[PDB]
């Protein structure tokens, strides 16, 4: 079968400012088949209050999904998205980098 | 509003 | 000023783990307005945009019936395609269907589409005339024969050129504050050294709607497409979109590079410079 690797992006909804509530997004796109595991992490621990969008797909049939949670950025706390999919030999962790 | 008359392959 | 309505349906077999997962979603342009998930409690088509919430009981009953009918058809399709491709009972397979219509700035019909995929690949699609089919392999030719004998294209065409456009116009009117808006991108470029001889220049567009946008880098006006990392346009989560494009450049050469942004909310395409 066709398999296509998720392209993973971790980012905030608004420009991030320490102490100011915001939303943390993990957008996964371009994948096939549709079974995928996505967690948002705070200092390496899974955030349990995460919501996700309804499964849809692009013109080339590949899937996309948005996972998201409300968060308040600080100097010290590290955020990441952890994704597993059949195309990945181990889960891929992408760290949130606010200075992009 | 979605379609009707969609058939199996 | 141009718009589209599209419905997307996905069914995934899960042998021994229940009946197929079925998910359906509908969009006007880049805004989702409805969904159905077979694994959800409600077993109803559900609103996902505030302006569709005003539709009455008849609408939601009607859309629920249709979407359940789509689900049942795809359940049958999964067993049928297994037979067409001589595949075993044990593996998981995926069918996807998408259809919809496009209208121009004047809200008159441009084109419609109705396309189907099995396991990530084109299977069968209505051609642009909405009277004939493109079948992508021999199993799909079987499907074409049955669909031609059953006059499927005729009823799809009546929907795509009539009903589809009529509902799209109704949604566009009802949802006008959301759907008829254009938010121009807020642009900037960032610069970060990656060593003492190289720097990443990343051109950003933020807070824009609709999703369609072009971001490009030039060096002395020459396009740098092979050298540009361009990410997929991504949802901010609030109804607007983000995108960036980056190049890694020798330090000292920044002023040779310009970023170019095109979007329907911009009165003029933008050029951002480092001087």
């Amino acid at each position: 079968m066709i398999q296509r690797t998720p392209k993973i992006q971790v980012y905030s909804r608004h420009p991030a400012e320490n102490g100011k509530s915001n939303f943390l997004n993990c957008y996964v796109s371009g994948f096939h088949p549709s079974d995928i595991e996505v967690d948002l992490l705070k200092n390496g621990e899974r955030i349990e209050k995460v919501e996700h969008s309804d499964l849809s797909f692009s013109k080339d049939w590949s899937f996309y999904l948005l996972y998201y949670t409300e968060f308040t950025p600080t100097e010290k706390d590290e955020y990441a998205c952890r994704v597993n999919h059949v195309t990945l030999s181990q889960p891929k962790i992408v760290k949130w980098d606010r200075d992009m | 509003a979605a379609g009707i008359g969609i058939l199996t392959v | 000023g141009s718009h589209s309505m599209r419905y997307f349906f996905t069914s995934v077999s899960r042998p021994g783990r229940g009946e197929p997962r079925f998910i359906a979603v509908g969009y006007v342009d880049d805004t989702q307005f409805v969904r159905f998930d077979s694994d959800a409690a409600s077993q109803r088509m559900e609103p996902r945009a505030p302006w569709i919430e005003q539709e009455g009981p008849e609408y939601w009953d009607g859309e629920t019936r249709k979407v359940k009918a789509h689900s049942q058809t795809h359940r049958v399709d999964l067993g049928t395609l297994r037979g067409y491709y001589n595949q075993s009972e044990a593996g998981s397979h995926t069918v996807q269907r998408m259809y919809g219509c496009d209208v121009g700035s004047d809200w008159r019909f441009l084109r419609g589409y109705h396309q189907y995929a099995y396991d990530g690949k084109d299977y069968i699609a209505l051609k642009e005339d909405l009277r004939s089919w493109t079948a992508a392999d021999m199993a799909a030719q079987t499907t074409k024969h049955k669909w031609e004998a059953a006059h499927v294209a005729e009823q799809l065409r009546a929907y795509l050129e009539g009903t589809c456009v009529e509902w799209l116009r109704r949604y566009l009117e009802n949802g006008k504050e959301t759907l008829q808006r254009t938010d121009a991108p807020k642009t900037h470029m960032t610069h970060h050294a990656v060593s003492d001889h190289e720097a990443t220049l990343r051109c950003w567009a933020l807070s824009f709607y609709p999703a369609e946008i072009t971001l490009t880098w030039q060096r002395d006006g020459e396009d740098q497409t092979q050298d540009t990392e361009l990410v997929e346009t991504r949802p901010a989560g609030d109804g607007t979109f983000q995108k960036w494009a980056a190049v890694v450049v020798p330090s000292g050469q920044e002023q040779r590079y310009t970023c170019h942004v095109q979007h329907e909310g911009l009165p003029k395409p933008l050029t951002l410079r480092w001087e």
